[PDB]
């Protein structure tokens, strides 16, 4: 293995034929730095502190990725169409601080082992689709080559409202549920 | 800053164009190693044809080498073109190199203050929301270091550029033991000390 | 090296036009670009890999594609006036992903709009025998050659001499004189000098040539007019050496 | 006009002698490259110089050379030896390497004047090689200093370069001509400036 003090993907590079679509994003010490939008062409830093002081050109990843759709055409026949395996993803829940009712806190998903990236994240709220407060990261690259992702859900902690993340991939036989609670 | 760079995949050779959906996968990762600052700075970067890492550039060995059966056409290749492997070879300085000049600006100055909070559930000292990692928690009972008893989650990524870390002791409360959770963390000078009398 | 064709084109208003490009070969990037007076250059799209990369300002009219070997194609459908221009096509190597900084230009196609083809009309050419005073003054013998009332200025003026053409001697007025300034439709003339020794002049054998190029109509385009169906022709004039 | 300038639209140099071309860039980009085309009266567009951002050594070839200063942003072309030849439209050009398109400046037209050895300006008056009645006034072997005017109703070229190989005897010429019966060669360039000692034969 490579042990460095620091590691960073200056290019998460991400192609694939269902869809089709694709990700371009850079990566440091394990973390998302942006994501380009590749339908409208938009540089999106993770952070309010990445928009103000870095610049990267969103062009540059759309010459990439098109370069990425003609080397996954040409790797398909070398293959001789050998389609991607489907990995069973590790889904896990829990809070971003500790939970005290009436506080507003974070619930966050960890979909985890993710092959391919495609996926649904879906989060319940007493048994109902929640999106109102929901965002998620890209897909986060992996030593092995599979990847994992993360939603988020801002929430008041209560007695009367328990929650679900709702996990939807090609590995799985049916959508996997996982549960959350306040303390009480 | 300046406009950051990615690492520019090279072209592969082609020179035209069950139960479950089929899906095809194409990954190229550009990474950088850096080790005590810039001093020592390694360039990989990884051609991945599904989960398959095939073909790679290492700039410790300085040309593209096949990995798999299915790189010998594409390392050849990138090998024999000079505009390829000049190219990728700079990337060490215009990628890795001046991309860290402004991770010393954001990331690598980035230190968020952990939150430490002591509940019961054991004894559990949450210690959320920091940045970076490197962090040191103990368990104190009476200015006694705990030793044995203590159970800590793994390291916990956020996902949000924030870890979080749940150390926990099993310990038997009295009316006079006082315990006390220590953090400490690069953005703190002086150690957290959060206490829990019973 | 980047080959474009057509070289010459004549439209109307409303018409479409479509361009050939085929870029160096092994080069994966075909970038298109438009010249102007008015705009300069000014970058309408490119492509790799039979897919466009990047685009320019342009709008929806201007389209282009690119096939499996890398040749490429551009269109533009209901032709305006401003689209008068000189287009261009540049090729790339791009063996890598942001590798098409360095363009190598093909010859490109200078297309004219107009509003009719009434105006359109092929060079008359003359010859014009060096002085006698020259030869006396210098010994030397220059030959004019003057290519007069043609529009548009689609056009290429050569020497040839003993059924050679030579460029040694040459000169060629670099754009052409409008004859009558005023007019923005007004047809062109254009002069070219050869010189060459007096012994040359003098020996009766040799045999002197002007030949104008000049690009028009096609012989299959619809012409509904009282003269000549102004179609790419040469028009030349000739002299031959004099002893006297 | 904002990313490439170039603040010269013409500029003129005597053959043999250094012309340098001024070109300055705006960019954030942290790696780019930057170049020059030469477009002579043909319209090809010729690259005749390429600079990385990465490599502050000035590049060179051959005749041509540019001074590039990464941190004033310049990027000036030096033409040494000129040759009739370079005779052309001068574009600067500027490629980031994130945002990906060449961008060229507003241009700069260079004319090489010749070097005339030995002036002799005369004006000689040609006759049709088919109808002896047309002829043309030709002004020829004026120094390379001497500017032509135009016109009204009467047709004046600009002065043309030409180079007898054989010789390496270059001279300068332009040419009028006029339909209407009180034409006359003398008379032909009075309106640009025709120098005392200039050769008038009779017919
Ligand atoms: C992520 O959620 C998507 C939205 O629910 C889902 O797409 C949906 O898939 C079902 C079948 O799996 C489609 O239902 C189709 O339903 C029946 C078969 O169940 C067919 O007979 C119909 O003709 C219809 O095509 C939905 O149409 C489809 N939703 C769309 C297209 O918007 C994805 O499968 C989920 N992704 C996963 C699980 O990875
Ligand atoms: C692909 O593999 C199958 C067996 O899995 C084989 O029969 C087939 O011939 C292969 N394709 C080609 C083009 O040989
Ligand atoms: C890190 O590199 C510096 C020089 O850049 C050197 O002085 C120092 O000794 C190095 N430290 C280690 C631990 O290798």
């Amino acid at each position: 293995d490579i042990v460095a003090d620091h590691v960073a993907s200056y290019g998460v590079n991400l192609y694939q034929s269902y869809g089709p679509s694709g990700q371009y994003s850079h990566e440091f010490d394990g973390d998302e730095e942006f994501y380009v939008d590749l339908e409208r062409k938009e540089t999106v830093w993770q952070l309010p502190l990445f928009r103000r002081f870095r610049r990267f050109d969103p062009q540059f990843a759309l010459t990439n990725i098109a370069v990425l759709k003609h080397n996954l055409n040409c790797v398909i026949k070398r293959s001789n169409s050998t389609a991607a395996t489907n990995e069973v993803p590790e889904v896990t829940v829990f809070s971003k601080s500790p939970v005290t009712l009436g506080q507003p806190n974070t619930l966050i998903c960890l979909v985890d082992n993710i092959f391919p990236p495609v996926v649904n994240i879906t989060w319940l709220s007493n048994g109902h689709s929640v999106t109102e407060g929901v965002s998620e990261t890209s897909f986060l690259s992996k030593s092995d080559h599979s990847f994992f992702k993360i939603s988020y859900l801002t929430f008041l902690p209560s007695a009367d409202e328990i929650y679900d993340c709702k996990v939807e991939h090609w590995g799985l036989d049916e959508p996997l549920l996982k549960h959350w609670e306040p303390e009480s | 800053g300046q406009v950051e760079l990615g690492g520019g995949n090279a072209v592969e050779v082609c020179k035209g164009s069950r139960d479950s959906p089929e899906d095809f996968v194409y990954q190229f990762k550009g990474m950088c190693y850096f080790t005590n600052g810039t001093e020592r700075v390694r360039l990989v970067t990884r051609y991945i044809y599904n989960r398959e890492e095939y073909a790679r550039f290492d700039s410790d060995v300085g040309v593209y080498r096949a990995v798999t059966p299915l790189g010998p056409p594409a390392a050849e290749y990138w090998n024999s073109q000079k505009e390829v492997l000049e190219r990728t070879r700079a990337e060490l300085d215009t990628v890795c190199r001046h991309n860290y000049q402004l991770e010393l600006r954001t990331t690598l100055q980035r230190r968020v203050e952990p939150t430490v909070t002591i509940s019961p559930s054991l004894l559990v000292c949450s210690v959320t929301d920091f940045y970076p990692a490197q962090i040191k928690v103990r368990w104190f009972r009476n200015d006694q270091e705990e030793t044995t008893g203590v159970v800590s989650t793994p390291l916990i990524r956020n996902g949000d550029w924030t870890f979080q870390i749940l150390v926990m002791l099993e310990m038997t409360p009295q009316r006079g033991d006082v315990y006390t959770c220590h953090v400490e963390h690069p953005s703190l000078q002086n150690p957290i000390i959060v206490e829990w009398r019973a | 090296g980047v080959t474009q064709t057509p070289r010459y084109l004549i439209k109307t208003r409303g018409q479409q036009v479509t361009l050939s490009c085929s870029p160096i070969s092994g080069h994966r990037s075909v970038s298109w670009y438009q010249q102007t007076p008015g705009q300069g250059l000014q970058f309408l799209f490119e492509y790799f890999s039979e897919t466009q990369r990047n685009k320019g300002n342009f709008p929806g009219r201007f389209s282009g594609r690119q096939f499996s070997n890398s040749r490429s194609e551009m269109n533009v459908s209901t032709l305006e006036l401003g689209d008068s221009a000189l287009y261009l096509c540049a090729s790339s190597l791009s063996a890598s992903g942001g590798a098409t900084d360095t363009q190598y230009f093909g010859p490109g196609t200078r297309l004219t709009v107009l509003e009719d083809l009434k105006n359109v009309f092929p060079p008359e050419v003359a010859v014009f025998e060096p002085s006698e005073a020259e030869i006396s003054h210098t010994q030397k013998a220059t030959l004019v050659c003057l290519a007069t009332g043609f529009f548009p200025d689609h056009v290429e003026l050569s020497w040839w001499v003993n059924g050679k053409e030579v460029h040694s001697g040459v000169c060629t007025d670099p754009q052409p004189l409008k004859e009558q300034p005023a007019l923005n439709d007004s047809r062109y003339a254009l002069s070219s000098r050869l010189r060459v020794s007096a012994t040359f002049w003098q020996n009766p054998r040799n045999h002197f040539r002007c030949q104008v190029q000049f690009y028009g109509l096609s012989e299959n385009d619809e012409w509904t007019q009282d003269r000549a169906k102004p179609v790419t022709q040469i028009v030349s004039a000739e002299a031959w050496g004099r002893a006297d | 006009m904002q990313t490439v300038t170039q603040s010269q639209p013409e500029m003129s140099v005597q053959e043999a002698e250094t012309v340098t071309l001024s070109c300055t860039y705006d960019t954030s980009e942290s790696n780019y490259y930057l170049f020059w085309y030469k477009q002579p009266p043909s319209r090809q567009m010729i690259l005749v110089i390429r600079q990385e951002a990465y490599k502050q050594q000035n590049a060179t070839e051959n005749r041509f050379s540019v001074n590039f200063q990464k941190a004033a942003k310049s990027f000036s072309l030096k033409i040494s030896d000129s040759q009739l030849g370079d005779t052309a439209m001068y574009f600067c050009a500027f490629f980031g390497q994130g945002a990906q398109k060449l961008v060229f400046g507003q241009g700069t037209r260079l004319t090489i004047n010749p070097n005339i050895q030995n002036p002799d300006p005369a004006v000689y008056q040609l006759r049709d090689s088919k109808s002896s009645d047309k002829s043309v006034c030709l002004f020829t072997d004026f120094d390379s200093q001497t500017n032509v005017s135009q016109s009204s109703d009467v047709y004046i070229t600009d002065k043309c370069v030409l180079d007898m190989r054989s010789m390496d005897f270059k001279s300068n010429s332009a040419v009028a001509w006029s339909n209407k019966s009180d034409f006359a060669c003398a008379n032909a360039f009075n309106n640009s400036i025709i120098p005392e000692d200039t050769f008038f034969p009779s017919p």
